[PDB]
DNA sequence: CGGATCGAGGGCCCGATAT
DNA sequence: GGGCCCTCGATCCG
């Protein structure tokens, strides 16, 4: 386990404070939005990683080593209610009046300084670093395109950064005539083994879910083995991609201290009182007058069945899987090259093939050992790619879980009475005229939304509490504009009688 | 949901004659009643249940008029199963040498029944025959058989050692998938006695009473044997609001939801085995550095906003919390099919919306609706809430048509916040792992040898639906239950053969896998991680 | 060092219920 | 009494 470190540099150029010619917001509010939006996201989740906001090309300097030109706002550290608060000092054309009073803009910088402080900025950390990255947002395709030592060191510091451990992720904005990677950012920033690049960001929606895929290093959520036959096991990595979000425990305080208090739950005997051992304790369960006795040994000998991992029972045709049988959140599985050496190869062949035949792959998922198995079936995903070149579906396979006879419920049985066709044309109209997008991002959870809002308002201990709006509640007016006439005309088709 | 079941088990000498490989049909029928009735007992339902054995070497018999209905004894009378009927199945019940009229042993059941209900005490009326059609039988009462049956109201299953259907379709593996039978085991006589069997299925059950007649292997992996007891769903009652004047009162049950251990395991001391000896007392000290014991009145509430801890006691959250508008099922929307992909999938049910029971105008508006979305190829995005309580919840509403019955389909979708997006390597253009044309060869022809369906009818019939298996864990606790309960000195038993056997593929899959596997090992290079 | 799971809390319908 | 739902607590892996 590590604590991850995330430093956001924004360029500060005169470019980044014009809004090249569109209605969204000048690169630079894209810039400062996103970063806002990523650090209340990262005090919603569970994840102790240190962010970080260095501006470049500012005329007042604040810096560890006072290179000219380079503004650290934020050194690396925690997400924070007042760190929000700084950075909603800049939002907007308002707020773009206050940075360029605060700081100055458009100075004259050098990209190698730039990533010297960064680096150092990690330097200073502590904690063990596990992932080690900068995101660079800026809307100039060719920095230091006049000046040729400027251009050549800052090639020199970014291999010298991806010979450590750093990551260099361009956040390439909006740029007149397109952004040119050829130009610039194509041999600083760090690439991948497997491969090439997002397109350029031209509304804030984009940006941020460009910054959201590389937020986050992939963390599987197991690494279990996936068995072809006795001989044949490949390693693969089993990752939750959606996972229910919930509101985060609440932590026991004292009245005076307000410093966290630690809970020890003993059990202990009542004929003695003292502390007693796991051996001295049996297990139960009594039926009518029988009582039957297990050990705790016992209780977990009978869930035993399988070992942990994955075994491959066979190929089901797709059209046999039915779309009705969701039983628990589905998983993804990538392999695990790590582990088994050759597995991505075996699973790149079954996942090309199976796509091929349109079937799914039948395994037998123990996710731990004493765990009774669970039949789930490997869908092949393929991958997809959005405008922005943005991985909106991985290579893979998804872990979708198979229900027992035991979980399919009866079904209490109703008489079948099918509508005239009048009116399911009618209902066909209704239908046509609300159609809309669905988008897996277009919900926010409003209970979640509240309660963060709630604990911001409290946390600047005089905002009064931010209330969410749910939007999981329908534009009733919006629709009843939509449809007016077709709605009573259909309501005395179908519902003819009053009741 | 009571219900007087009777189970009408032939004992007779044939039932003890086996096949090689193929353990006996006593032992059969013995497998699939144990099944049954441990089910039976240890849920507590309250459905009563009835054991008479046919073919036996004694006559212990309500109907002997005439020296008719001779080596039947009713082993059981109706009443709640319990520990001493499933050790007496294990280990007391013993094959007689005789065998009797299976239709005879019938009419003692059917006895059993009429007189043992008396009072309108059960709901349904069920008789399973298990036996093997082997003994010879008359054709005399059978017209006042289906009659006393159906006046009775009481419904038939019958479990044979071979199946019909793979019959008329033309190593062995008890409770595996397909070769679960000799197709050269039924007999003439067999025969004769199974057009019997069929016609009085459907006498009774129509055209779909066929479906009633299983194998004792294929018995064991379904819960078919339950069909006929099975408690009705409880279902409920909201509206389905698809905007102004077009919301329509609808009630949806829980279509799949994970059945999940009833019994609890109750902490006892090994010594007076009781769970009050034992007592759990909870302690605060401080979590900080210091470890001192914390007064419990003194604890406050709080909270954690990144690095900040802001304290925000329980009164205030209750007030200042997000409060849902009430239960409803909103439409916020429709949207294309293909927008709404399996993998976005949320919760831990599947809810099927059907229209209002005796609201003829809710089921003409609802399926509408189904058929408006299915001919157009849509889906409904709903917003939905059981309670005022519960927390809102944003999903897919999709049509389902079938012959008997028209549905909606909810399931619910992801947050903005429960969605996650990570990149993972691409493996379309992987230079590294790009698999040879002989590899891709290697695998279709895997593939090709492994497919679990099977499609004159051109039809596919799934050779391996798992969603009729039952999940192990019930059987197996049961299994360990019953065995500690009758033999506390021995330890707990291994998993039964039938459990493995109807976990695994069909024997068919296995075998043909068996070349292709062997040719991908050696295509596929495996080795550990060490270095 | 997060998920999955399992007690033990909480709030609405419904046959016996003293009224 | 039965189903429902939510919130913690106890159990194991990354």
């Amino acid at each position: 386990s590590g604590r991850d470190s995330l430093i956001f540099l924004v360029d500060a150029s005169k470019a980044m404070f014009e809004s090249q010619s569109e209605d969204e917001l000048t690169p630079f509010d894209m810039s400062i939005q996103c970063i806002q939006s990523v650090y209340i996201s990262k005090i919603i989740s569970s994840d102790r990683d240190l962010l970080a906001v260095v501006f470049y090309g500012t005329e007042k300097d604040k810096n560890s080593v006072n290179f000219k030109n380079i503004y650290v706002l934020q050194e690396l550290d925690n997400p924070g209610a007042k760190r929000i608060l700084e950075l909603d000092q800049f939002k907007g054309q308002q707020g773009q009046k206050r940075f360029q009073d605060m700081m100055g803009h458009g100075s004259d910088y050098s990209l190698s300084e730039v990533l010297w402080v960064c680096a150092n900025l990690f330097s200073d950390v502590q904690f063990k670093m596990s992932h080690k990255r900068i995101m660079l947002f800026t809307n100039e395709d060719n920095p230091h395109g006049n000046d040729s030592a400027k251009a050549s060191r800052a090639r020199t510091k970014a291999g010298d950064l991806r010979d450590t451990g750093i990551f260099l992720d361009l956040m390439h904005l909006k740029k007149p005539g397109g952004f040119d990677i050829s130009l610039f950012y194509r041999d600083i920033i760090s690439i991948a083994e497997d491969e090439v690049h997002f397109e350029e960001s031209s509304k804030l929606e984009d940006l941020l879910r460009k910054v959201r895929a590389k937020e986050t290093r992939k963390r599987a959520l197991s690494r279990l083995k996936l068995k072809l036959n006795k001989d044949i096991v490949i390693s693969v990595g089993i990752y939750n991609l959606v996972q229910k979000a919930l509101k985060p425990p609440p932590i026991k305080l004292y009245r005076e201290t307000n410093e966290p208090v630690k809970t020890k739950t003993r059990t202990f005997n009542t004929s003695t009182g003292g502390l007693l051992l796991p051996s001295d304790t049996k297990r139960s369960q009594i039926y009518g007058s029988r009582q039957i006795i297990l050990e705790k040994e016992e209780t977990e000998e009978l869930k035993r069945f399988d070992d942990p991992g994955l075994m491959l029972m066979g190929f089901k045709p797709l059209v046999l899987l039915k779309k009705h049988h969701y039983l628990r959140p589905s998983l993804f599985v990538y392999p695990e090259e790590s582990l088994v050496i050759g597995s991505s190869t075996l699973f790149s062949a079954l996942l090309i093939k199976c796509l091929e035949k349109e079937v799914a792959a039948l395994c037998r998922y123990t996710p731990r050992r004493n765990i009774p198995p669970y039949f789930v079936a490997l869908v092949p995903q393929e991958e997809e790619l959005d405008d922005q070149k943005i991985q909106v579906t991985p290579p893979g396979f998804q872990l979708v879980f198979l229900p027992f006879a035991d979980d399919k419920r009866k079904m209490p049985f109703t008489e079948k009475i099918m509508a005239t066709p009048e009116q399911v044309g009618k209902m066909k109209a209704i239908v046509e005229k609300l159609r809309f997008t669905y988008r897996s991002d277009s919900f926010e959870n409003p209970v979640l939304q509240q309660h963060f809002r709630n604990l911001e308002a409290l946390a600047l201990d005089l905002m009064e509490p931010e209330q969410a709006v749910d939007l999981t509640l329908p534009k009733v007016e919006a629709m009843n504009k939509r449809l007016g006439s077709l709605v009573d005309e259909f309501k005395e088709l179908v519902y003819p009688p009053d009741y | 949901n009571k219900a007087a079941v009777v189970l009408c088990m032939d004992v007779g000498f044939t039932m003890s004659n086996s096949i090689p490989g193929i353990e006996s049909p006593f032992e059969q029928a013995k497998k699939v009643i144990t099944m049954f009735v441990q089910r039976q007992v240890f849920a507590e339902n309250k459905d009563e249940i009835a054991l008479v054995l046919f073919g036996t070497d004694g006559t212990d018999n309500p109907l002997s008029g005439g020296d008719q209905y001779q080596n039947i004894t009713v082993h059981r009378h109706l009443m709640l199963p319990d520990f001493d009927l499933l050790e007496d199945i294990e280990s007391k019940i013993q094959p007689g040498s005789q065998q009797a009229d299976f239709l005879d042993a019938l009419i003692v059941s059917m006895d059993v029944i009429q007189h043992e209900t008396i009072g309108k005490k059960f709901e349904k009326r069920h008789i399973e025959i298990f036996t093997d059609l082997s003994s010879r039988f008359s054709k005399s009462q059978l017209d006042i058989i289906i009659h006393s049956l159906k006046k009775c109201d009481i419904s038939l299953q019958f479990f044979l050692p071979f199946s019909l259907g793979k019959e008329d379709g033309s190593p062995f593996r008890l409770g595996g998938h397909g070769p679960s039978f000799p197709l050269k085991g039924i007999t003439e006589q067999q025969k004769e006695g199974l057009e019997i069997v069929k016609m009085v299925m459907i006498s009774l059950e129509g055209e779909d009473g066929l479906d009633e007649i299983y194998s004792f292997s294929e018995s064991l992996r379904k819960l078919c044997v339950f069909k006929k007891i099975e408690r009705h769903s409880i279902h409920w009652p909201c509206r389905l609001t698809i905007g102004s004047n077009l919301s329509i009162r609808i009630a949806a049950y829980k279509s799949i939801l994970q059945e999940r251990v009833k019994k609890t395991w109750t902490v006892v001391d090994a010594k007076t085995l009781k769970k009050e000896d034992i007592q759990k007392e909870t302690v605060y000290c401080l979590n900080d550095d210091d470890e001192t014991e914390v007064l419990k009145e003194d604890i406050i509430q709080g909270f954690r906003y990144g690095s900040d801890i802001v304290p925000f006691s329980k009164v205030d959250e209750e007030q200042m919390k997000y409060k849902s508008e009430g239960k409803c099922f909103s439409v916020l929307g429709f949207c294309k099919s293909s927008q709404v992909q399996r993998r976005f999938f949320m919760g831990n049910q599947v809810l099927k919306v059907f229209a209002a029971r005796d609201d003829e105008a809710a089921a003409v508006a609802l399926s509408s609706l189904i058929h408006a979305l299915d001919d157009l190829d849509m889906v409904a995005i709903v917003r939905y809430a059981y309670d005022k309580r519960a927390n809102p919840q944003v999903g897919v509403a999709f049509p389902h048509i079938k012959h008997n019955y028209e549905c909606l389909v909810y399931v619910q979708l992801p947050f903005m916040e429960d969605l996650r997006q990570y990149m993972f390597s691409s493996l379309k253009n992987s230079k590294k792992y790009a698999p040879t044309e002989a590899q891709l060869n290697a695998v279709d022809a895997l593939i090709d040898s492994m497919s679990l369906a099977k499609k004159k009818t051109d039809t596919l019939e799934d050779l391996f639906p798992t969603t009729k298996i039952p999940n192990p864990r019930f059987q197996r606790l049961f299994q360990c239950l019953l065995h500690r309960a009758l033999h506390p000195r021995e330890p707990l038993p291994p998993i039964q053969q039938h459990i493995w056997n109807m976990l695994n593929p069909p024997a068919e899959v296995t075998t043909k896998s068996q070349i292709p596997l062997s040719k991908i090992k050696t295509l596929f290079p495996l080795i550990e991680a060490k270095k």
